[PDB]
């Protein structure tokens, strides 16, 4: 399990997650910390990945300097 | 030029093979 | 616009079977089975209204407040995700009759990784696909975030109204003659064997790879095969960029389905 860096950037904090996991799991990971549901996640504050997308893959595609920046809030 | 022709032809077949018996639907 | 016109016309025969749980004991046969012509470039969920209209007078429950159940499509007792182009799901599963057989199911436990149907904004999800595709092509989602609210709306509407001209106009405002990456997804058969799917990162800057050139990333999905894209066979000597710009789906992604030769 290669783990990579995810940056949780609130909009309106850096954690390692296994590449093998799905974005849905990352969302859930965050909800479990905030203890909410009204939380939407977006890569580089531009788009919300499908919950089934692989984090490792999202990482290789959109990582900014080793970190995969996941923005979140409670249109785009 | 020519790859497009092969694309255009395979898709044309596709549509026709997939439209076959469309009367039942 | 010959090729794309052919892709926009892609249409399949779909056999929709309505589980008995949805209907009332005694309802006729005709209500339980729908026969329709569904485009390749659209989502199954866009035809749910058509199914409600045909079976609403026989529902075995009040859909307004009776209880909470989940609804989803199934193929051969297996949940099917609606968030993939119909054509892509088809290639994925496939006198000789060609048709897609779908079964409507209800339950309390929503199948894992499945997004519910009838909490499911098809238009929102779709818009975001294009956002992601824009970023992969340009390194930013500005091109799509620059569309007026009207265009974004005319854009989704073209899929429902099946308006080719509008779709071609907007979808064009999101492309590149020099992309940074190729929005590519690779999958295997859901029917035969095990199912795998991936989104490899394929840089394009200063290169012009062919499927062969990146066979490494393609064959990775399932660790001689045939590359199926848009229901047709694709030559391995084909340029990735041309394949993407010509055969990409209505959600902006290029899908490749591998099948045993």
């Amino acid at each position: 399990i290669q783990k990579i860096q995810i940056k949780f950037q609130p909009i309106g904090s850096v954690c390692k997650i296994s590449m093998s996991q799905s974005f849905a799991m990352v969302i859930l990971f965050l909800k479990r910390r905030l203890k909410m549901d009204h939380v939407y996640c977006y890569i580089n504050n531009s788009f919300a990945p499908s919950p089934q997308q692989n984090i490792g893959e999202l990482w290789m595609q959109f990582k900014t300097n080793d970190e995969l920046i996941v923005s979140y809030c409670a249109f785009g | 030029d020519s790859m497009d022709d092969l694309l255009i032809r395979r898709l044309t077949d596709r549509n026709d093979k997939e439209a076959h018996l469309n009367e039942l639907f | 616009n010959d090729i794309k016109q052919l892709l926009w016309n892609g249409e399949l025969n779909v056999l929709v079977s309505i589980d008995p749980s949805f209907l009332m004991k005694g309802s006729p046969r005709e209500i339980a089975v729908l026969r329709i012509r569904v485009p390749r470039e659209t989502y199954l969920v866009n035809y749910m209204p058509l199914i409600w209209n045909k079976i609403k007078s026989f529902l075995s429950f009040d859909p307004l407040t009776d209880s909470e159940k989940y609804f989803w499509f199934e193929h051969n007792k297996t949940p099917i995700p609606w968030n993939y182009p119909v054509g892509v799901l088809f290639d994925c599963l496939a006198d000789v009759l060609t048709f897609l057989r779908i079964h409507l199911v209800m339950g309390d436990s929503l199948p894992p990784t499945i997004i519910p149907i009838a909490k499911t904004q098809a238009e929102k999800f779709w818009f975001h696909q294009w956002k992601q595709v824009c970023f992969i092509l340009n390194g930013s989602s500005k091109a799509i975030m620059s569309l007026s609210v009207n265009e974004a709306r005319k854009f989704w509407g073209s899929v429902i109204t099946r308006n080719f001209q509008d779709f071609i106009e907007i979808s064009n405002k999101i492309s590149s003659s020099r992309p940074r990456h190729i929005p590519l997804i690779i999958q295997t058969s859901r029917t035969s064997g095990t199912f795998r799917i991936s989104q490899p990162t394929i840089s394009m800057t200063g290169v012009n790879p062919t499927l062969k050139d990146i066979e490494g990333d393609i064959l990775d999905v399932k660790e001689d095969v045939m590359v199926i894209c848009q229901g047709i066979e694709i030559p391995w000597h084909m340029l990735l960029y041309d394949l993407y710009s010509k055969l990409r789906s209505f959600d902006g992604f290029l899908y490749i389905t591998l099948v045993p030769i």
